[PDB]
DNA sequence: CAAGACCAATCTTTACACTTGAGTATTAAAGTTACCTATAGCGCCAAGTGCGCAGTTTTT
DNA sequence: CAAGACCAATCTTTACACTTGAGTATTAAAGTTACCTATAGCGCCAAGTGCGCAGTTTTT
DNA sequence: CAAGACCAATCTTTACACTTGAGTATTAAAGTTACCTATAGCGCCAAGTGCGCAGTTTTT
């Protein structure tokens, strides 16, 4: 059975007491303010850290423990799902003969929320959950978006560090796993994906994963969504292959 | 071996799930078709695809994935072995060469070839088919004479038991005329025509003119080389032709392949779908005994040598099982080359298969193995205990009755060297068990020295619990502070009472919940009384002076051919007031039959029953000061301990409780001279007193959830192990069953 | 034939989706009188009132009837059309369990109000079933026995003093014959087949009724095994079950390789013993 | 494939005692909508009304549906249900020939007042029938 | 009974795989007397012959025998062995045809040699056969 | 300029070689294949019957 | 920079409306859905038993 | 006195002989049969353990 969460659900397992007057005195649950987000600077990338004693916290993490985890996902994601590893991740490319690996540049930066919107849709009801004010789908995304001061012109934005943020990574981009999925295996190729770290292996004898072919057909399916190959992370070997260490 | 592994990813009902270390005899259990006849379709598919065939594809366990696959490991090591030396120049060699060998070898440099060479290596040959969300096929090799070639070394034979035909025995050829390889292609079926007709003549043409004559009469497909072998076969053996018919075609079956395939290196893998249908389990016993017969005569080791023995290896054989005397016999007879396969539900719904240990170091055990030990292994939920009694209490049909949810769960004696070699945590087996126990297995009082000594057990328990004496730090802190507290226990002094009878301060029923919280997690249960001294508490004292009423008032009879006379003899002799108790032995006696007496006999009788249950009364509320006495002394009688663990032999041999002791002699000797029988631990006190008991208080309530809670009230911590048992069961079949 | 149908229910040619005979048996076991409910009355009331339009159905029916070249209904047929519309539904290893369970349940429940005590006879109910399976099965059985049963304590409305169907069933398999002994007591009877010298089939009853509630209770698939036994060396100790169940031995002498081997304390022995259940599966009791 | 459905009648392997395609074919070609009569009202409306005491029929029924473990009746059921019972009859070479006859029969009437046009295929008509029989059947 | 033997063909349920009447018909219907020629003598006789080393495909036969528990070999057993090795084929709508046609051949050829004359009643010889097949047949 | 995806047959099916149970450098014989075809409107020649060998559109 | 290939469900199966046989501008009610779940180590509190809510690697 | 109805096996199944297609006086070989059994309480002999050969009823 598919879950569907509704205006009960939320009211009594999810908000519980984080937003009790939010609910009983009929007024909208409000953005993910600055003041709750802290910024820190780990190189060229920024985390977003929102402090524990908010309730958009516990609703996040109850969000976590009872709702995004039971939506299904591909199998060729390896990445924050139960029971994913990297080696796990790495294991399937054993028996193929030339190896091929690429990146999604700002994977996280890149996920748009109106597509974070239409995947999470079907999966919660549509109703009015304060009047005729508020959707219950709209205040569950208010949980899980923000707006990052530092890039206004986005708005609305997954931010690296929160509690939800790589689940619904995995959820918006089932669809593009499928995709990638089904081209590699109908020209023979071995796909998994870690994050945004994608392997491919071809076990036969062939020159598929050094052509600029393969990664033109990559770029073509990740440009759906909008998402972009970081040409810098691309490599392209064979008979062995030197991954991160592994 | 044959195959070294196969594993199936989003097909059916199987998630992602990987069989390996295959042994020369695998035999599958488990709740039916939860994966058994998926598996079997997958080997199936997987073997027709092979051949080229053209069938359906299999069903995607979930639509969210692009692809489902199937990959088989073949253990090419002993024809590598085979082609590779210079001796065997043959053209079958030259072409297995050429076909699977090269390709992986011509890569290769010459270090890393003679490394291949002179190390006790193994090779695999590994083979996957993929298929797509729009039913296409992949093959991971593009070569079909490789598919071709793998499917001729590694043959697949299905034997199905229910649809067998006993009278359709082509199977039977179509193996036979593969399996030993005559080449009768050199010999022409020209030269063999001729050659036939020229012999078999009665006349030399004779029997050719009535054969060509019936030719031109009969329009007929040129022979296929199948054909003529099997044509050949069967002619030159002796007969054609061959319940009961079912077992001889298996035995037949493979007492043909374990004989042919010694001289051959095409070593077959055989599934075999319920051997025992239709089967006496004496037959069944007998088909596994006739198959490790045939099984170890061809065997040939360090010891047993000689002309008829080989050391080619075995088929591979997988068979599907129902019951327990097949697997019973397997484990028996094959010792260290058989494993159990065990099918059963993941939470999503998917099919999860595990090994069961059933290899045993414990010659005795493997002796001793029955059909009762081999029922254990299609349990749901295993209730390992320690004595007789458990298996009395927890069997009680009155009992299970008012909980239907812990009458799925057996309940099996094991000894300590039994648990050890049996249970399914050594065995990694996901057949939910927990082991009952008393605490006195962990803990030893000596009332002389007031002082408790650990067992070896608890050493034991302590030290499997400290693996993090070795690891990182996590939120395990108060697991370490309880193992600090149970290591105080040791030095720590306690005082007692009634010489030893009673603890003045300690409640053992602390200790008790904070071991079983500690050891939880090792599935081991923890009772705090034993279940002697669980059954007589403080607050089923009444019902059990009930019970003894009834022992008396029906279950006792008159020893005397004549009731009236004697009656009033022993009325007469012995008074009803101050000699009650010799009147009462005289007159009364514990029997099954109860002969119909006299309506003054039976009054005279009534009376005397009530006044000695009344003397019986008043003395049982004056000799004990309180009821806690009372408890003890019942319980001891029975074989029971004391708060302290101690016995009555355990006393007398020490020579604490003299008091006590005496008086609970006096009591057996005079007053309970007629429940001394049923004073032993194995007279089954246990079923009347549980079965008066429920009787009585259905008598008095008519509510099953009301019954329950009365039952829950009298008993504690039966009924808390009954209802913990069940909640575990429960959660368990909805991990399978949901 | 009519007051004592037989019933002969075979579970290995047993048919998952033709459920003729469940029709057969209710519309005959439970006696309706439909002759005196004339089928015209009857056609005309049920199109009088199923129909949208009083008559439109009618109308269509007659178009199809006008059609469609059918026989006279026979009253079987009109019964069973009657009872299966009126239940909810029609359709319905452990599918033959369901069946066979839910036959059962219908024969032990329809017969409380009649008269008529047909005899059932089960081939292999065990078969293609999981241990606990025929264990579960045999428990449904007697669940749906006992709670019909009225006797001098359990009365009320809904129990009955009718006498039961009488159940045959041959089975092989000691979870079965276990169960059976377990949960119905002194209400059932083990019937052995075996042959004589000039190979005729001589049957036997084997006791199987035990005074001793705790070897009731303590009954297993161990003492359940025995009733297949071709020969039954009884002993007292553990040493000598160690002893004639040695592999090794028994491998030298294969004839002894059919007797079963199992120790008997002298309550056992005295309640479990083929003398006293005057049964031909010979056996021998060593003592020292 | 609603719109123009297949029917293929094989005459060799036909089935002169299974008719299931007889009743698959007329509860589909006239569309009757008993969706909108609710099966629970209708169990109740026929219950109330086929009782010989109000109930009496019910409490029999309701004695066999605790008994007997259904499955919920699809839609098909249970318009096959409704139409064969409210038929004066449900039983039925020259029997394969009747078969025939009336199956081209009940599509050739019961198709008038539908949009729904099948396609009717016909594996040897005249196989095991006398000449005049296959004439007669034409 | 064994003078006038009676063949009964259903041309409608005939089997196009299953051909033993073909062999039970044939090893009847001509008269050679294999009994006076030993089984014993025959299998002796036989596996001398065939046999690529003399003995070698008796060893194979003899572990094969000594594995399968078999039926003595009936004599009609025997000679359909016989007669379907020495041929040099036991393989073989109009399939319906071929059997027939074949199945008449056999008879017509065979029994001219013998006193044995038996009655063939064919069941509609005609059944899935174009017109220019069953005269063709005919 | 520059590249992954480079037909489907080709006769087919079965299959150990060496000295009788284990073995560390590269296909094939054989039974059946298992049956095929000259020359279609025009020219030569017997001499008007019979035998031998000046279109459209599209690619372009 | 720039693009064909932009999941799989979402409850499911069946099905005419109008005035009784032909008809020229856009889904749905209904029977079944058909049954679900709070809270897993840590903190609060009765005060040590019982109940309520300071790691590694990889992405980065 | 006088008579129709005078077991079921006995090893079983198949089948031409004579000179190659028609023929006017009487069963059988052969492959398998295809595998069987001494001696049960009492007497002799080693001499009390082990081995060899004084009922009822009904027919009467």
């Amino acid at each position: 059975k598919m879950i569907l969460v509704d205006k009960v659900f939320y009211e009594k397992i999810l908000s519980v007491e984080s937003f009790k007057e939010n609910i009983i005195t009929q007024s909208a649950i409000p953005k993910i303010s600055n003041k709750e987000v802290r910024l820190i600077s780990s190189g060229s990338k920024i985390f977003y850290a929102i402090n524990n004693t908010s309730p958009h916290s516990h609703v996040q993490l109850r969000l976590n423990r009872f709702f995004l985890s039971h939506i299904p996902l591909n199998s060729a994601a390896k990445a924050f799902v139960r029971g994913g590893s990297y080696l796990k991740y790495l294991e399937p490319h054993i028996y193929g003969s030339s190896y091929c690996r690429l990146d999604i540049s700002s994977f996280f930066n890149n996920i748009s929320f109106d597509d974070v919107k239409q995947s999470l849709s079907p999966y919660i009801k549509d109703e009015y959950l304060i009047g005729t004010e508020q959707k219950l789908i709209d205040a569950i995304l208010n949980s899980v978006g923000y707006e990052s001061p530092i890039r206004k012109d986005k708005g609305m934005i997954i931010p690296m560090g929160f509690r939800t943020s790589p689940a619904i990574s995995n959820i918006v981009f089932r669809k593009m796993d499928l995709l990638i999925q089904d081209f590699c295996a109908k020209k023979g190729v071995i796909y998994s994906r870690y994050a945004d770290d994608m392997l491919f292996s071809n076990p036969r004898e062939s020159k598929l994963l050094m052509s600029d072919y393969f990664i033109d057909e990559i770029s073509s399916l990740l440009s759906i969504m909008g998402f972009n190959i970081n040409q810098s992370k691309y490599i392209s070997r064979e008979k062995e292959i030197s991954i991160n260490g592994y | 071996m044959t195959i070294e592994s196969i594993r199936v990813k989003n097909l059916l009902s199987f998630d992602d799930v990987i069989l390996r270390d295959f042994r020369d005899i695998n035999c599958i259990i488990g709740r039916n078709n939860v994966g058994k006849s998926n598996l079997l379709k997958v080997i199936r598919y997987f073997y027709a695809k092979l051949e080229n065939k053209k069938v359906i594809p299999l069903d995607f366990h979930t639509n969210y994935n692009a692809v489902g696959e199937i990959t088989f490991t073949f253990d090419t090591t002993r024809i590598k072995k085979i082609v590779t030396s210079r001796k065997n120049n043959g053209r079958f060699h030259k072409h297995i060469y050429n076909t699977l060998f090269k390709s992986s070898s011509v890569k290769l440099n010459f270090e890393e070839l003679i490394a291949r060479k002179n190390s006790t290596n193994k090779s695999f040959f590994s083979l996957t088919l993929t298929i797509c969300k729009d039913d296409s096929v992949m093959w991971s090799v593009d070569d079909p004479k490789v598919r071709s070639l793998l499917a001729t070394l590694y043959p697949f034979l299905y034997i199905e038991t229910r649809h067998i035909d006993l009278y359709d025995w082509n199977p039977i050829w179509k193996l036979i005329s593969n399996l030993n390889s005559f080449n009768f292609d050199d010999v022409d079926h020209d030269e063999l025509v001729n050659f036939l007709d020229e012999k078999i003549s009665s006349r030399k043409g004779d029997y050719k003119k009535y054969i060509d004559r019936v030719v031109s009469v009969i329009d007929t497909k040129p022979y296929t080389y199948k054909e003529k072998v099997i044509n050949y076969i069967k002619v030159a053996i002796k007969g054609d032709s061959f319940g009961t018919n079912s077992n001889k075609f298996l035995e037949t079956l493979l007492h043909l392949l374990i004989t042919l395939t010694r001289t051959e290196f095409i070593s077959p893998i055989v599934y075999i779908d319920e051997p025992e249908v239709g089967l006496h389990p004496k037959l069944a016993e007998s088909f596994v005994s006739n198959l490790n017969k045939i099984y170890s005569k061809f065997k040939k080791t360090s010891e047993l040598s000689g002309p008829g023995r080989y050391k080619t290896p075995y088929p591979n054989i997988f068979y599907s099982t129902h019951s327990p005397s097949i697997l019973k016999q397997t484990i028996k007879l094959f010792g260290k080359d058989q494993q159990v396969l065990h099918f059963s539900k993941k939470k999503d719904g998917s099919t999860r298969v595990n090994k069961i240990n059933s290899t045993y170091s414990d010659e005795r055990f493997l002796n001793i193995f029955s059909d009762n030990e081999a029922r254990l292994f299609f349990s749901e939920y295993i209730v390992f205990v320690e004595g007789a009694t458990e298996l009395e209490l927890f069997r009680n049909l009155s009992l299970l009755n008012l909980y239907p949810a812990f009458s799925l769960a057996d309940i099996y004696d094991a000894n300590e060297v039994i648990l050890a070699n049996i249970n399914p945590g050594y065995s990694k087996a996901s057949i939910p068990f927990v082991i009952i126990k008393d605490i006195d297995t962990l803990i030893d009082y000596s009332i002389k020295t007031e002082k408790f000594s650990l067992r070896p057990l608890f050493e034991k328990m302590i030290k499997e619990l400290t693996k993090e004496f070795d690891y990182y730090d996590t939120g395990f802190g108060r697991v370490r502070k309880e193992i600090d507290l149970f290591s105080d226990i040791q030095s720590s002094t306690k005082k007692h009472m009634d010489s030893g009878l009673f603890f003045k301060r300690f409640s053992l029923h602390n200790l008790s919940s904070r071991i079983n919280k500690v050891s939880r997690k090792l599935n081991r249960y923890f009772m705090t009384t034993t279940i002697e001294g669980a059954l007589i508490n403080e607050q089923s004292l009444p019902y059990f002076f009930n019970w003894i009423g009834d022992v008396i008032l029906t279950q006792m009879t008159i020893n005397n051919p004549n009731p009236d006379k004697f009656i009033e003899a022993m009325r007469r002799r012995y008074n009803i007031k101050s000699q009650v108790v010799p009147l009462f032995k005289s007159v009364f006696c514990i029997g099954l039959n109860h002969p119909v007496y006299s309506s003054a006999v039976d009054k005279q009788a009534l009376r005397i029953k009530l006044s000695f249950l009344n003397y019986l009364k008043r003395k049982v509320y004056s000799d004990f000061n309180n009821e806690k006495e009372i408890v003890l002394a019942l319980r001891l009688a029975f074989g029971g301990k004391t708060e302290t663990q101690y016995t009555l032999d355990k006393l007398r041999k020490d020579g604490e409780a003299e008091l006590f002791r005496e008086k609970i002699k006096n009591y057996k000797n005079n007053e309970l001279f007629f429940l001394e029988p049923q004073m032993t631990k194995t007279s089954g006190w246990v079923t009347t007193f549980l079965n008066y008991t429920i009787e009585k208080i259905t008598s008095e309530e008519s509510d099953d959830d009301r019954i329950r809670q009365k039952l829950s009230f009298i008993f504690p911590e039966i009924i808390s192990i009954i209802e913990q048992a069940s909640s575990s069961i429960e959660a368990e079949e909805s991990s399978l069953t949901g």
